[PDB]
């Protein structure tokens, strides 16, 4: 696992955990599951936790999420809210936001220009994919 | 300010998340 993998990894573990106190609860999964219109069963949610959970305390904690983490365009969909195919600087701020990240228009920008290939300013489904692979 | 970080990191909760 690269350094800067578990450096992502890190990074959507802080997403899930709302509280910061290194724990992923089940009412954590289900709160940002929600957040992005998802509504997870309770089963569900405790089944999620319960396949990656080593020391059965009920909870994931960073190490355990990193186990785990050692589909494209349904989350393309959650990215591109107008549906044109393309990502734009506020569609990304909005979701962000919703995650509960607060940052500056520089930083959007900053970050459409690491995934803009073809450097039209906005991210397009293929530049997405590669991004992810 | 990682920008490619911050970016897989929000793609990945979503990707997990969906
Ligand atoms: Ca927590
Ligand atoms: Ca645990
Ligand atoms: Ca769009
Ligand atoms: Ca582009």
């Amino acid at each position: 696992l690269t350094e800067e993998q578990i450096a992502e990894f890190k990074e959507a573990f802080s997403l899930f955990d709302k509280d910061g106190d290194g724990t992923i609860t089940t009412k954590e999964l289900g709160t940002v599951m929600r957040s992005l219109g998802q509504n997870p069963t309770e089963a569900e949610l405790q089944d999620m936790i319960n396949e990656v959970d080593a020391d059965g305390n009920g909870t994931i904690d960073f190490p355990e999420f990193l186990t785990m983490m050692a589909e494209i365009r349904e989350a393309f969909r959650v990215f591109d809210k107008d549906g044109n195919g393309y990502i734009s600087a506020a569609e990304l701020r909005h979701v962000m936001t919703n995650l509960g990240e607060k940052l500056t228009d520089e930083e959007v920008d900053e970050m459409i220009r690491e995934a803009d290939i073809d450097g039209d300013g906005q991210v397009n489904y293929e530049e997405f994919v590669q991004m992810m692979t | 300010f990682n920008a490619r970080r911050k970016l897989k990191g929000a793609i990945l909760t979503t990707m997990l998340a969906t």
